[PDB]
């Protein structure tokens, strides 16, 4: 039931990433071994088989993919999706310019740029409350009040590190 | 949170938003300059208005941040770069008039066309019509024609507008706490708070004029020599002691003496450093030229062009049908999207240009690391200079061979070398006076030391006096010759070309020193020199984040610019000139003219 | 008139008289050397004796002139050369004893012979008996035998004599106002009165040793490589960290590691730069070899060989019947009469050798203008140096192709450049430390610095410390190994060979620079150059006329001895070496020995 | 009667060159016009005929021929035979190695190397008195006394600039 994750017509935004539970299954993984159609494939664990899982789907900017790994710096890894320090399986990613990007500009995809504190590993946040750097309610127009969720803006002409990349994170337990 | 802390979040919000508008603005601007359709001219404006409107919104909003109450240089820079007022400081009636001027002028210039007095059917547009004449005609009168018609038609026209352009633009500047628009422009070079790295808007003029004095000796000879040469070209039309006729300088203004080469070449029997023909004889296309320059940068350690570059850039005029503007430009649209727009002719002049253009693009790439508000050359001069450093290494006979445009056998001797040096002077040394002179007249016509009724009288004084150029016909105050050049009538700072040319050789010195190079600076080719490549990058990636004085000290070791290096690159040609001129008058008389005869 | 004026007239009378005696003497020497008859060996003496006896007569008369009281460099030079008090400063007993020594040593060496201990039936003379052993034998003990026989017989013999020789020779030096005999020899390099071009008997050692420092890295590696190589050739006998058994070095002393090539060849698969067969495959006679050589020189601007040369030279062995000596030499007899004696075989090593010899002849020709006493190379080093430069430019595959001995299809691949450079370094670089050390010992032994009871204990204190070589069997002051090497026990300055070696590599550089040469220095061929010859002929036309410093300046552009060019020649080998030695040890412990205890 | 000068069995030494007077003769000079048997032939007058003369004979070293011309430096021209400044006719030379040189050494030919002041055009000096650079009588062995006259030494194996050349110098008045 993997080809049902990478191959899903649509993918979520990082701030609202999708977890799919996979149990009582058998998969060969070789559907994943046999791929040049794949730009990133770091597996912080192994690369063998036990014919036995959690897939995390979402989209990011090229240069944002480097944060889907442990110990990573910020913004995406900080306020969206924080991978656990040791605890790990695989991180898979692939360029999608023709799919999630358009010459006219495509902004469906969101990400949280502001927040009060880092997410714990696998934490989530769907919240949408006007943010202020010293707590306090917010009501923009008002100043120093911003909306946490900003749009990516995926143009088909942009640099690689600015093109959409669909990313799937497999975890084991 | 603190005040500095509040600022951090503001700028972050700015970046993410600006990048989205700035890009759509650039993508619009592009689609227009490469395809002049009507639906295109529309959106070019819209996005470019939303951008400029959002910038204003943001500027007044940044205004609410005390940068004095901020102690993190990085942030202070961008915040205050945003604490800008632009022309928004004028009234509505002015700020529209001004834009209408700036537009009318820009138009007139690009749409100007002269028609044959004794044939009102055919007309020529500056490019490629007049330009070709100015670059090729050996006919005194044909060149007199072009030169005079252009300034007579499209010139007499820009005259009123320019006078008003001067007013409204002065106001704009003064209201922003500047002396004049001149002061505004000289602003670019300013730096406050660092100690020894500070630079004032006045200290430019002082340095420029000073540095320039030390160039006079070398230029007077160049002059003296090309004069003699031109006397043979245009027998009887020139005075052994008089200035050079403006219409005989190889292009429409004499901005560059480059086209004089063919008839001022020291040793014609040598095998031509103008590989123009070699290129033609070898079927080189625009593709080869650019793929060729990319390889150059690669060799010094820099990256290929982004595959995007190759899919998006416009390297050859689409011809007619789909028409586009041709000025060679290097685009940093944003979102890591790079490209060049150039109607590449297979000239050598264009192969060198390819490099200078691609130079910019490499610099654009190198500082895409920086926050949006810091992505830019250390100052206006830096970017042009980077382009030129490339343009320099590539044009050496050495490099020429490496490429394949010059016989593997080529025997570099003192005659070829003078040829190569004489050429390099016609372009480099030639502009120096022209450019300084231009900007002076302009600077003066801002502090208003020049009244409307002498505007031309004085310009031509400075051509005769500073450049040793004279106009072939008299010009009354109806005329506005300075605006005949794009940069003026299209509102562009110009001293950059001068400052640029100095840095050029400064960088080149230290880059070749870094590349463990043999002897004469002019012979240096930094190709294949990762060491040298690496060095440049380290100052390239600093964007505007650094005061140009510091960044320039990082590479060459100098708080300021210096004319010394340039002078050495040209010493051989200086001493060889000195001799040649032994049977010539060197210098000129502001008194001789082809019309007052 | 004055004392200067009186002197001109003396030197004058001298010239015209010397020219007649000197010529008669060469004509004698020659005829003997081309025709070994008894009546010839008789006149070879007569004529040489008058000459020498006239020289004395003149010297002692030339003594009656104060050159300190003379201000005309040219005259001072000749006068002082003639003020050769020589061994005439000693008492008649000393001077006769000394000659007996100088002779006895000479004799023993040439006449010496060792016999097979377990076959006393057959004995070998150094040439070609022992020599062929030291050059070809892969047998450690056979090699040890020769090596130890020679030094233990004809070595121990020259010991007593050498001690007295040193005393007698030192008195001679002291009486002529020299610190020591070493000081005497270093004299050759001295210069007085010219400024900057002045040079001292001290400043030799100073430069020699400093120049030599920058040679250690190159040699240390060269060493490191051949050692590992030799470890395989004589497994077990050598230590990875230890010095080199002196008897395993290619010749009777290791003066040149040339013969090590056979078993140190970088890539034994690569084929041939040896046109030895390309010449034979073309029925090349002694005529073609030289006619070609002539042509070479003609190309760079120099003259033909005087018709005399063609009419008078001996190029091929007359076989038996009329037998002759076979050492290749260049003869400058006088009365503008030049010629070469060479038992020309059809080896490439001979086609090359032809060039080295005719280099000399061209030099001899060039300075025939100078007054008789100034006709000779700038110093002992210059004449051989000019010899080699030729040898060098001819040996390039390029030049060989140019001639048409090398198939115009040969690909000069990266690896062939290595077998060449190695076969080169094995001779050129191999001999440097050896040569320095040897004159380092002599020089010191002539300043008491090396006591009699430490002569041999000190030879090897440096054979290990400087050269990286050891004695296979230990030697006490009963031995006198240094004296088993020709030049030593035949009273010849030996440092000549270091400065020569060094010099030539500047010459070639400066000439390939002027000959406008692109690729690596060792690929250079000054043929068809001219502007190169010119730059060379400038120092060729002086001989002893101006201080070498000037002569040397005329071709390079510097006043001194520079190792840099020598290193540039071997830079491609040096890099390879360093990598080769990746895991082998570089350097040596002095304390290890091939005999222990 | 010219072929009774160049063609005469022996020739003089430069120091005592012979002037032969020729008057009332008529010759063609054509015996000379056609001659490759002639190394030098510079005529500091013309090259025409009038069938009307002075003939000076002597021997010099090759590189000495260069001096048998007006205004020439010295030694041979200084102390033996000094041609006049303008005044002239013709100087003719020819190699004579087989005639005047021997493989063993031929030293019969003399020339004067020391003197007190140059000779005047066409002067002669047969003096043979021991010379001192400051007048004064001389008696060698004595020092600073030299015999002014020296021997040439024409070996046949020598260089061209060291081989005997017979020179004839024609003069017109
Ligand atoms: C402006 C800002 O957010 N600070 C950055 C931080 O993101 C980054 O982690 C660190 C080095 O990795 O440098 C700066 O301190
Ligand atoms: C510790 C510190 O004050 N350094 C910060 C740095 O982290 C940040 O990238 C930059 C932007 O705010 O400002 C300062 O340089
Ligand atoms: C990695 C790199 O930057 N160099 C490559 C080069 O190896 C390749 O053969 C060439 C063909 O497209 O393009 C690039 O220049
Ligand atoms: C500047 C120059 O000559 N470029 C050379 C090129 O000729 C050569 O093919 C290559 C291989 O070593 O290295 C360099 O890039
Ligand atoms: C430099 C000088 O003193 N001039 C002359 C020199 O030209 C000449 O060759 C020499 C011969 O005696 O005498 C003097 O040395
Ligand atoms: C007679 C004499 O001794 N003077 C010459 C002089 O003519 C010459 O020009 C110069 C260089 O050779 O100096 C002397 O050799
Ligand atoms: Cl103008
Ligand atoms: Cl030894
Ligand atoms: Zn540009
Ligand atoms: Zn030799």
């Amino acid at each position: 039931p993997f080809g049902e994750v990478f191959n899903a017509t649509k993918f979520p935004s990082v701030y609202a990433w999708e977890r799919k539970k996979i149990s009582n299954c058998v998969a060969d993984y070789s559907v994943l071994y046999n791929s040049t159609f794949f730009s990133t494939f770091k597996c912080y664990g192994v690369s063998a088989t036990k014919l036995n899982v959690y897939a995390d789907s979402f989209v990011v900017k090229g240069d944002d993919v480097r944060q889907i790994a442990p110990g990573q710096t910020g913004v995406i890894a900080d306020y969206n999706y924080k991978l656990p320090d040791d605890f790990m399986g695989c991180v898979l990613a692939w360029n999608t310019r023709n799919i999630d990007a358009t010459s006219t500009g495509n902004y469906n995809y969101k990400y949280r740029y502001l927040r009060h504190g880092k997410l714990r590993p696998f934490e989530r946040d769907i919240s949408n409350v006007p943010f202020s750097p010293d707590g306090k309610p917010c009501t923009p127009p008002a100043l120093n009040c911003y909306w946490p969720l900003k749009d990516y803006g995926f143009y088909t002409t942009s640099g690689i590190g600015y093109q959409p990349y669909r990313v799937v994170v497999l975890s084991f337990e | 949170s603190t005040t500095e802390e509040l600022a951090k979040t503001f700028l972050e919000t700015f970046n993410y938003e600006a990048q989205e508008l700035s890009y759509q603005s650039s993508v619009a601007s592009w689609n227009y300059n490469t395809n002049i359709t009507e639906e295109n001219v529309q959106n070019m404006n819209n996005a470019g208005d939303k951008w400029s409107a959002f910038l204003k919104e943001q500027s007044t909003l940044a205004q609410m941040y005390p940068l004095q109450e901020i102690q993190n240089l990085t942030v202070k820079l961008q915040l205050q770069a945003l604490q800008q007022n632009g022309s928004s400081v004028l009234s509505e009636d002015k700020s529209k008039r001004l834009n209408t001027i700036l537009n009318t002028m820009s138009t007139i210039y690009s749409t100007g066309k002269v028609c044959n007095p004794d044939n009102p059917q055919e007309c020529l547009l500056l490019e490629p019509g007049l330009n070709e004449i100015m670059a090729n005609s050996l006919d005194y009168n044909e060149r007199l024609w072009a030169w005079e018609s252009w300034r007579s038609e499209v010139g007499k026209q820009l005259r009123p507008l320019y006078e008003e352009y001067v007013v409204l633009k002065n106001e704009m500047a003064r209201a922003n706490h500047y002396e004049d628009y001149g002061d505004y422009w000289r602003g670019d070079y300013e730096v406050n708070g660092v100690d020894g790295y500070d630079y004032s808007r006045g200290q430019l003029i002082e340095d420029v004029e000073h540095t320039f004095e030390e160039i006079k000796p070398l230029y007077e000879h160049l002059h003296a020599y090309v004069r003699a040469k031109l006397m043979n070209a245009y027998p009887s039309y020139i005075s052994p002691i008089g200035c050079l006729p403006a219409h005989l300088l190889g292009d429409m203004w004499g901005r560059f003496w480059t086209n004089l080469y063919s008839l001022t070449v020291p040793f014609g029997q040598k095998p031509n450093i103008d590989v123009t023909d070699a290129m033609v004889d070898q079927a080189w296309d625009a593709q080869r030229i650019f793929k060729e320059a990319e390889k150059f940068f690669v060799s010094v350690g820099l990256p290929n062009m982004t595959q995007g570059f190759w899919e998006n850039s416009m390297l050859t005029d689409p011809g007619n049908v789909q028409k586009a503007v041709c000025h060679p430009t290097a685009w940093d649209l944003g979102k890591g999207d790079f490209r060049i727009l150039m109607c590449t002719k297979v000239t050598m002049d264009d192969f060198l240009t390819a490099h200078h253009e691609m130079g910019h693009i490499q610099y654009d790439m190198a500082y895409a690391a920086q926050p949006f508000l810091l992505r830019n050359g250390a100052n206006e001069g830096f970017h042009e200079a980077v382009g030129e450093i490339m343009s320099l290494s590539a044009a050496t006979p050495k490099h020429l061979k490496s490429i394949g445009l010059l016989s593997p056998d080529f025997q570099e001797d003192n005659e070829t070398e003078i040829n190569f040096l004489l050429k390099q002077a016609l372009t480099i040394v030639g502009t120096l006076p022209f450019t300084y002179m231009l900007e002076k007249w302009r600077w003066m016509v801002f502090k208003g030391e020049i009244p409307k009724d002498q505007w031309m009288k004085k310009w031509w004084e400075m051509k005769r006096e500073i450049v040793g150029v004279v106009e072939p016909v008299p010009h009354d105050e109806t005329y506005c010759d300075p605006a005949s050049l794009f940069h003026v009538s299209n509102d562009y700072s110009f001293i950059r070309y001068y400052t640029r040319t100095l840095y050029q050789f400064q960088f080149q010195e230290a880059l070749c020193q870094a590349a463990k190079h043999e002897g004469p600076l002019h012979k240096c080719d930094i190709s294949n020199s990762t060491e040298a490549g690496q060095k440049l990058f380290n100052m390239l990636r600093l964007g505007k984040s650094e005061p140009w004085t510091l960044a320039l000290e990082n590479v060459v070791g100098a708080k300021n610019m210096n004319v010394r290096p340039l002078l050495n690159y040209f010493e051989p040609l200086f001493t060889w000139l000195k001799d040649q001129n032994k049977n010539s008058f060197v210098g000129w008389s502001t008194d001789w003219s082809p019309y007052a005869d």
